[PDB]
């Protein structure tokens, strides 16, 4: 606890986003390690809980089973608000003590008392950012009690009054601070194909690989949508390529596999749900591909 | 240009759909309007350029937002969200209704304040008007919203060997027999209810369990309503409104036994 290192690697699991749609096509004892989305079970901050006490019957019956990792969204971790105030420290904070996750997860993102204004607002790379997001980083791990790892974020514009790239700026923010990150491939291709100039080999040398402690593999838009980051077609085969490259040069922790939520996502998205075994598919070459490189 | 400016900024044009359209028609510098202040407009002069990704990120805000409506009437009001979907209102035309007059407001974590405000505009809908037993059963609701919110810091208060009523229970007399929905919630708004009045008690078992709703008497009613400051314990069996100024024993007492039992007072010891 007074320095927060690295788990032992725990395996390869999917992130239960859906709730309902996941139990069923839930497979085998292959998988024994599952992703919660904190702000599904999160209560309201108005009022005197902290978890959904209809969510308290599921982290009952899935932490006996499956260890159950923390993904903090729209937890405020990141914005100006005071740090005491945030929905991270009041709801989130105690919700992953409560599940016993080994560590916490949260994005590079911007909010202040506010859940939807957190996406398509990543934090500006400067050194002003690098100094501030770090100091309430290192202290908002302190009061975790546990490795916190920052996702990198896909956006389609960069935050104005941006002094550097991306990658320095996390590897800047997790030197400052002391805490880990949580590599999202996908999010790298899609910044890559989408904005100008993306390194995507200076990105992986720059990024301190060292202190990734979970992965996430997931799919997108096909060419001609109207905009990606989807999280529902096929993993696509350049995320598998940084899958493999990746575990070739670090050992993070786990690597989970996302899919979209049960309303579209964005504007304008479906429902349909019959193609379950595609992600088993998805995952037994993740399980693969993790073994090939298993310590 | 400071990243507390940077959201500063869209936070306020986000709020206001009068800055949106003037910077979706205009692209060119002073076309929009100059009178954003010259630090605000430095910062638009970055987006002079993908002007379209504005207009996206704007309608995303608000899809969230318009469903951010339904999930705080989910938490809030569960039974009244099943009434009005099973009535069919545009509960999306409601949403943007209401989200217009507090500007695109983003209550966040703060879904029961949301709830409350929400339960309180479609109070005042002409298209709800006339359901008065969904009318009924929404300010029931309400006050299970007003009971969490009242224990988020609640007044704390001793034993002082006085009848006190707690702050894990709420009372509300309805105008409909609500009961009739409570027991049969597969008829949430579909079903016709009698006017007639019922004293339904929202009860927490548990600082972490739902909220539960319970009838009570008409004679615990006006033990509870006798209560709202503690009483003496003997000035509340004289207190039945200047109606009675005897002691009915077991008449009032196993009322009382229920009442804590339900968590809705605390007796004097
Ligand atoms: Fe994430
Ligand atoms: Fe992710």
């Amino acid at each position: 606890m007074p320095d927060f290192v690295k788990p032992a690697p725990i395996g390869v699991g999917i992130q239960y986003n859906p709730e309902i749609l996941d139990w069923f096509p839930f497979e085998d004892i292959q998988v024994d390690i599952l992703e919660i989305l904190l702000d599904n079970i999160m209560a309201p901050m108005d009022g005197p809980q902290i978890i959904k006490p209809s969510a308290q019957a599921m982290i009952e019956r899935l932490g006996q089973k499956f260890t159950l990792l923390a993904h903090s969204n729209y937890g405020c971790d990141f914005g100006f608000s005071a740090l005491e105030e945030t929905a991270a420290v009041q709801r989130h904070v105690p919700l992953a003590k409560m599940l016993n996750s080994p560590w916490v997860a949260n994005h590079c993102f911007y909010g202040d008392q506010s859940w939807l204004d957190i996406w398509s607002s990543p934090i500006q790379f400067s050194a002003a950012e690098v100094a501030r997001c770090a100091d309430r980083a290192q202290s908002l791990q302190t009061l975790y009690g546990m490795p916190l790892a920052h996702e990198n974020a896909a956006y389609y514009l960069e935050c104005p009054g941006a002094e550097m790239r991306e990658a320095e700026f996390l590897a800047r923010l997790v030197q400052r601070s002391g805490t880990f990150l949580h590599l999202d491939l996908h999010n790298i291709y899609t910044n890559h194909l989408n904005l100008k100039g993306f390194d995507l080999k200076d990105y992986m040398d720059t990024l301190p690989l060292d202190k990734v402690i979970s992965v996430h593999l997931a799919g997108g838009s096909w060419h001609g949508g109207l905009y990606h980051d989807w999280h529902d077609a096929c993993v696509p085969e350049p995320v598998w390529d940084l899958y493999e490259d990746l575990l070739s040069r670090a050992q993070p922790s786990a690597v989970i596999l996302e899919y979209q939520g049960q309303a579209h996502h964005a504007q304008t998205r479906i429902m349909d749900a019959s193609d379950e075994s595609m992600i088993v598919r998805d995952v037994q070459r993740a399980q693969a591909i993790w073994s090939r490189y298993n310590r | 240009m400071e990243a507390e400016q940077v959201w500063k900024l869209w936070r306020r044009v986000l709020r206001d759909e009068r800055l949106q359209a003037q910077l979706f028609s205009a692209t060119d510098a002073t076309h929009w309007l100059s009178g954003f202040s010259e630090s605000e407009s430095k910062i638009l002069s970055v987006y002079a350029q993908q002007f379209d990704r504005v207009k996206w990120f704007v309608e995303n805000y608000q899809f969230r937002l318009v469903n951010s409506f339904l999930n705080a009437l989910e938490t809030g009001a569960p039974l009244s969200l099943r009434a009005l979907l099973h009535i069919n209102v545009d509960l999306n035309a409601q949403s943007k209704a209401f989200l217009r007059d507090r500007q695109w407001r983003d209550y966040g974590p703060q879904v029961y304040t949301y709830c409350e405000d929400v339960l309180g505009f479609l109070a005042e809908a002409d298209e709800l008007q006339g359901y008065p037993e969904i009318l009924d059963l929404m300010r029931l609701e309400r006050e299970s919203v007003r009971l969490y919110r009242g224990l988020v810091d609640p007044e704390s208060l001793p034993a002082d060997n006085r009848y006190q009523r707690t702050s894990m229970a709420r009372l509300y007399e309805t105008r409909f027999a609500l009961s009739g929905w409570l027991r049969q919630k597969d008829q949430l708004g579909l079903t016709r209810l009698p006017e007639s009045t019922e004293h339904v008690l929202i009860y927490l078992p548990t600082l972490q369990a739902r909220h539960k709703f319970t009838l009570i008497n008409a004679q615990a009613a006006r033990l509870y309503n006798c209560l709202e400051q503690p009483q003496s314990a003997a000035g509340l069996f004289m207190l039945i409104n200047s109606d009675s100024a005897s002691v009915p024993g077991s008449a009032d007492l196993a009322l009382l036994d229920r009442l804590e039992q339900l968590n809705a007072i605390r007796k004097p010891l």
